[PDB]
């Protein structure tokens, strides 16, 4: 029909992803789910349950879709660690990817294997083109833990408008992930003009100097956060505190202890 | 026979359920969380200071909450004072929290097992906005009406049902009672509820630097010293009026009109033995000065609350996917997943069963509401009697599915009272120039710390054993642990299995019944198994 269709999957997930979804601001949701796209399959916000929604994706996947995977999909022991209806997270997956027009990994979940997939990764979670891949899966992936509200909708808008977006290696359309946040912070006349804070509480910290020292890690993430901003109000660096690199692959293990550079 | 629901939508996470029916009544349950992601398991041997940012991420939807339950662990570990300032604005932020959670609750997870949103097409706006300006003092027009039901034919007559393909309500149920006019007052408020929630989230990104997940937060304090401008106070101040406005205009109006045709579900899914920490400290270690009391209801006597002690909490595993089946107190907890399969050794669940002195407890906005009220906290005690006095039942329609429903209402309204008492302190402080929000602390050698959290679907606690500035052992026990977890040793039901036991189902192959009463509960399966 009309609207193009869109297929949720729900995987090894915190479910803050889909959250972030709901923020979306011009279009609000309302505009989106009624003018835009056709949410197809969706379990956070559907009105049948059980049965009635797996006949749903079912029939769905027989058309021309777009499929968005948040979560990571875990694979240890086989796999059986995340189950929707008794089947495996990657066997819905591996079903379901492959038949779609395109694939959206949003959150650094489900770009990179995010939370669960940190140091021992007790359920061998990966992202999507790692466990895909194989499958001819190549989703384009929208970083951040969560990511921008806009980052996602303005891809989905994008891939509906204009065609394929230009990715990093990451994966990152270069038009959202192509900057630092360093690059686009306000603190960053402080750190031009050398001056850090060393501690939380001091007069520094009160002045709204650099927090390289207390490790934000800016410098090394890319994401458009002062620009754009987060609930059009606020973010990390302005609420003094610093950047945990959350749109990198392997933040969680590669810049953790976050308090320190 | 059985009824099995897989998945459960209009919930947070994966869970199943599996139900046993005889004379048209649930009979016997078994509630099923099909993900595991072992967070517990990644926090050992990491930094303290780090335990905030993954745990936050325990789950999205109770954002926050889980932030604050880390710091409050490890601050308490620590020994470390947190400034007044830190205390109100920890509080503020968990403010805006109740507020917008339970507003998004109510309307786009649990309105659509009551409403026939197909209906609303059935009915005469005119008729409908005269009713809707009889409920509240907030003015509809017959036009708006009329145009939300051209939404409604739009969306219907384009074929693509959306979120609403194969609703249970689709060419009517008889489970489903409400008029028309009613159907269409409350298809016209979860739309707008879509905007309003866009504000709650706004405002609480005015303190914590984005929803969702925020990024605030420190052990000793918060690094908000931007927000602290009597600027952004003004717009945060702005927001919650508008959201706190259409809480008492609109949401709650809706509910107490709504459960007023769902009267019967009034005697439908009870339970006995609430439990609650309180929220909203003043003193950070006193459970006694928050501003929501603290309490233990037994059975459902009102009467005699008990003074809540954290040392009676044992987690069972006897049914759940972790090896053995020993029940251990929260520091000496264990996380060794052990899969069986689908009732693999009778084994139905990756959430552990959280019994309180043995017992099976039930924790929420209703446990909450139900300690205030008998400790006669006023807000709660006038919100009480407003609600029982609108739907003309007494406090014993408080123990039941309906009662589950209308505490969340309350519990959302009196929270919303607060944030404007300590908006006003954070402001007075400002300006009389104390505007300190953070405390230096440093590890002890060895120690151990709890933070107690009251988050929107109950109490929640955060352990922590550190040795050197490095964790030994991280065990969080959430309120959907609590409420939702698989039976325990002893093999007592929890509160959401035993609240089944009795539910009548009208058509077994569209059992919302089953919906109603797990959808009361505010399940979040990411929270209950981390
Ligand atoms: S990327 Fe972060 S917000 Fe998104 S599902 Fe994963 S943990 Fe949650
Ligand atoms: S606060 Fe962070 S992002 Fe901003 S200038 Fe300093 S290091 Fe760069
Ligand atoms: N609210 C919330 Fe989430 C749950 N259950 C926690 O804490
Ligand atoms: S933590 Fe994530 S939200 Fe932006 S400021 Fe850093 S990339
Ligand atoms: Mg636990
Ligand atoms: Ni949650
Ligand atoms: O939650």
């Amino acid at each position: 029909k009309k609207r193009p269709s869109v297929v949720y999957l729900h995987n090894a997930e915190c479910t803050g992803c889909s959250e972030s979804v709901l923020r979306t601001v011009d279009p609000y949701v309302d505009e989106l789910i009624l003018d835009v796209i056709s949410m197809d399959y969706h379990e956070t916000l559907m009105a049948g349950a059980g049965h009635a929604v797996e006949e749903a994706l079912h029939e769905a996947i027989k058309g021309d879709f777009v499929c968005v995977i948040e979560g990571g999909i875990p694979m240890g022991d086989g796999g059986y660690w995340g189950k929707v209806g008794g089947r495996n997270m990657y066997d819905i997956c591996a079903e379901v990817a492959p038949k779609a027009k395109a694939v959206i990994a949003i959150g650094t979940c489900a770009t990179y294997g995010g939370v669960q997939a940190a140091k021992p990764n007790p359920t061998g979670t990966v992202g999507v083109n790692e466990a895909l891949g194989k499958l001819g899966v190549k989703a384009i992936n929208i970083a951040g833990c969560p990511p921008n509200p806009m980052n996602f909708v303005g891809t989905v808008v994008h891939l509906l408008t204009k065609g394929m977006p230009e990715l990093d290696k990451q994966g990152r359309p270069v038009m959202f992930f192509g900057e630092t946040v360093h690059d686009n912070c306000p603190r960053l006349k402080h750190f031009e003009a050398g001056e850090f804070a060393t501690s939380f509480g001091s007069p520094e910290a009160k002045k709204g100097y650099c927090l390289y020292e207390l490790g934000c890690k800016g410098p090394d993430t890319y994401n458009n956060c002062p620009k754009q901003l987060f609930n059009q109000v606020n973010w990390p660096v302005q609420a003094g505190h610093p950047c945990i690199a959350c749109s990198e692959p392997n933040f969680w293990d590669l810049y953790s202890p976050f308090y320190s550079a | 026979n059985k009824i099995v629901v897989d998945p459960i939508t209009r919930i947070e996470g994966h869970l199943r359920i599996e139900v046993e029916v005889e004379g048209g009544k649930i009979k016997n349950a078994w509630s099923m969380s099909t993900l595991f992601r072992g967070l517990e398991m990644i926090l050992k041997g990491r930094d303290p200071r780090d335990a905030q940012h993954f745990t936050q991420r325990a789950c999205g939807v109770c954002t926050y909450v889980h932030a604050l339950a880390s710091v409050r662990a490890v601050d308490n570990c620590v020994g470390v004072k947190i400034p007044e300032n830190a205390t109100l604005m920890r509080n503020l932020t968990m403010g805006a929290q109740y507020m917008h959670d339970h507003l998004v609750h109510f309307y786009h997870l649990h309105a659509l097992d009551w409403v026939n949103v197909a209906n609303a097409l059935n009915a005469d706006p005119a008729k409908a906005a005269r009713l809707a300006n009889d409920l509240s003092p907030k003015k509809t027009t017959t036009e708006s009406l009329k145009a939300v039901q051209a939404k409604v034919k739009a969306l219907v007559e384009s074929g693509q049902l959306g979120i609403f393909t194969n609703a249970y309500f689709l060419g009517g149920h008889p489970a489903y009672v409400l008029p028309a006019e009613v159907d269409l007052i409350a298809t016209a408020h979860y739309l707008e509820a879509l905007r309003v929630q866009v504000k709650a989230a706004r405002a609480m990104a005015i303190f914590g630097a984005k929803n969702p997940h925020t990024q605030f937060t420190v052990v000793g304090g918060c690094t908000n010293y931007d927000s602290l401008r009597p600027e952004r106070i003004a717009e945060f101040r702005k927001l919650y009026k508008e959201v706190r406005e259409f809480i008492e205009q609109v949401y709650i109006t809706d509910l107490l009109a709504v459960a007023g045709f769902y009267k019967n579900w009034a005697g439908i899914g009870k339970t006995s033995n609430f439990l609650t920490c309180g929220e909203f400290p003043t003193d950070e270690y006193d459970l006694n000065s928050r501003y929501t009391p603290q309490g233990v209801i037994w059975g459902n006597d009102l009467s005699k609350v008990d003074d809540f002690n954290p040392d009676l909490i044992e987690e069972h595993v006897k049914y759940s996917w972790y090896e053995g089946a020993g029940a251990h107190h929260p520091y000496k907890g264990v996380t060794k997943p052990k899969w069986t399969e689908f009732h693999g050794e009778d084994r139905y669940s990756w959430m552990k069963a959280p019994r309180y002195k043995g017992e099976a407890f039930e924790v929420g906005p209703l446990a909450s509401v139900l300690v205030a009220y008998a400790k006669k906290h006023e807000p709660t005690v006038k919100a009480v009697d407003l609600v029982l006095k609108t739907l003309g039942v007494g406090p014993e329609a408080l123990f039941s599915t309906l009662g589950r429903t209308a505490a969340r209402g309350i519990q959302c309204l009196t929270a919303a009272q607060e944030v404007e008492v300590w908006l006003d302190k954070l402001e007075a402080n400002v300006k009389a120039g104390k505007d300190d929000l953070y405390t230096d602390w440093q590890y002890p050698t060895e120690s151990q710390g709890v933070g107690f959290v009251n988050a929107p679907r109950g109490m929640l606690s955060h352990w922590i054993v550190q040795r050197g500035g490095k964790i030994e052992n991280f065990q969080l026990v959430v309120p959907s642990t609590w409420n939702l977890g698989p039976r325990c040793a002893e093999g007592k039901l929890s509160a959401v299995e035993q609240a089944l036991i009795g539910t009548p189902i009208a058509d077994p192959k569209r059992p919302v019944e089953i919906l109603r009463t797990v959808h009361s509960y505010d399940p979040c399966i990411a929270c209950g198994v981390h």
